[PDB]
């Protein structure tokens, strides 16, 4: 569905300007509620907390077809120099700053010590800080040629603890979806920092579910004190 | 009840039986009062709240027979004779018949079948055109009155890609006046509604007695001539 179709369906479902009591929204309010419904729905889908679906990020074909258009791949070889880490062999990499959740995260290694295995792809294991001390020396869950520990730190950074030098850092995350903005908003206004029209980038399959959730949010907004 | 009897029983009920007889009325005065009573009774009986029963045009057999001899079916003429400015870019202008008192049924015959015309109010127009679709329901059409000169001009709004072939209006004809005698005179021709000749009551004989009674009441109210009578019997003009 397009922005015009989004607005028209929103009005039709809300029974705007009908004879019965009803609710009429501005295009800014329609955009706000559509964006809120979109982001709520995709977060609930990713966490598997939607009772209707009850499935996780890629647990079935339906959810794949829903959130296929947020999956973005990223590559980086630059390392942030001045930072204080929890180990000597700690390197820091920037995050793209539009990430929502990291779903695939792997690290290529370039070191002489692992001879004839150079350029080995290594599995970045997100490790909590409780386990870090007892995982540094762990030969089965600690850093090694086939495994790297990533700890999240401030300023959108990723502290990669490896026994070998880390050359490249690969990611595949869920991106910020573009907001659903149905009209070029006036000066000052914006949704997610976007002022112009913005079409939903997901598939049309989930557009109608987003519309239903946005409508429900609208009625909740108008009918939370009565 | 032809007009000679209208005058004769008007005299009988007005002054011939009074104890202190009032001056007899001229034939022009009787014609004017009878025509006024005719219009007053038509408006009384068309609207339910205008009469004591609370019954309108088709709320009882009597009202049906009352307006039976006044109903007429005519067609609206497409007003492409001259240009004009319609309030709606997609409305076709049609001119209603001249002798139109009240509209009770309208219909339009399109290529996509016949459709009932729903006269939408100025508030319903604003409500409906604020919606995305802005077209009538399946088997109906909308109507709003436009710039009218010498006769009611009408805008018909149908669904897109529909061409109007006929536009029939079932309306209540304007009653002809009740004139007892030829009002032609050497001192000046007077008219009731632009006609001086004898004019019979062209309505069903069922309401002729009511017209006569209302005429007598108007005559006596005029005879008294105080403000109280005029305002009290002016409430029933309606």
């Amino acid at each position: 569905m397009t922005n015009k179709e989004f607005s028209d369906g929103f009005s039709t479902l809300l029974n705007s300007f009908g004879i019965t009591p009803n609710i009429t929204l501005d295009e800014y309010e329609k955009s706000t509620f559509l964006t809120n419904a979109q982001e709520q729905l995709i977060i609930d889908i990713y966490s598997g907390r939607n009772i209707i679906y009850g499935k996780s990020f890629e647990q079935t074909e339906e959810i794949r077809r829903y959130l296929s258009n947020l999956v973005e791949t990223y590559e980086t070889s630059t390392k942030v120099t001045g930072k204080l880490g929890l180990s000597k062999d700690s390197v820091f990499f920037e995050i793209p700053q539009d990430t929502w959740f990291i779903t695939y995260e792997v690290a290529f290694l370039k070191d002489s010590r692992l001879g004839c295995l150079d350029g080995i792809e290594a599995s970045v294991v997100p490790l909590p800080q409780d386990d870090l001390y007892r995982a540094k020396d762990n030969p089965f869950r600690g850093p090694s040629k086939d495994r790297v520990l990533r700890l999240d730190i401030k300023s959108d950074l990723a502290e990669l603890i490896s026994k070998y030098n880390v050359d490249k850092y690969l990611m595949r995350y869920i991106s910020q979806p573009t907001p659903i903005i149905l009209v070029d908003l006036p000066d000052g206004l914006s949704i997610n920092g976007v002022s112009t029209e913005s079409e939903c980038e997901l598939n049309p399959v989930v557009h109608r579910a987003i519309l239903e959730r946005a409508v429900q949010l609208a009625i909740i907004s108008k009918t939370q004190l009565t | 009840m032809n007009v000679n009897e209208f005058s004769n029983e008007f005299d009988v009920l007005y002054n011939n039986i009074m104890s202190n007889a009032a001056p007899g009325l001229n034939e022009y005065e009787k014609s004017v009062l009878l025509t006024k009573a005719q219009e007053e009774i038509v408006k009384n009986y068309f609207e339910p709240a205008g009469n004591k029963y609370g019954k309108g045009l088709d709320d009882s057999p009597k009202r049906q027979i009352d307006f039976s001899e006044l109903i007429k079916v005519g067609e609206g003429v497409l007003n492409t004779s001259a240009p004009t400015i319609t309030f709606d870019k997609r409305a076709k202008v049609y001119d209603l018949p001249a002798d139109l008192f009240l509209v009770i049924n309208e219909a339009v015959d399109t290529n996509a079948g016949t459709k009932q015309i729903v006269p939408i109010s100025y508030s319903d127009y604003t409500r409906l055109m604020s919606r995305p679709y802005k077209e009538p329901v399946k088997y109906q059409a909308w109507r709003i009155i436009t710039t009218s000169i010498n006769n009611i001009s009408v805008e018909l709004i149908v669904n897109s890609n529909e061409t109007i072939t006929d536009y029939k209006v079932r309306y209540i004809r304007r009653p002809a006046p009740i004139i007892t005698t030829n009002l032609s005179s050497e001192y000046g021709d007077v008219t009731i509604n632009g006609v001086s000749t004898v004019s019979e009551c062209e309505l069903n004989p069922i309401i002729h007695s009511e017209i006569l009674q209302r005429a007598v009441e108007l005559a006596k109210a005029a005879y008294q001539g105080d403000l109280q009578a005029s305002v009290e019997l002016g409430q029933r003009s309606e």
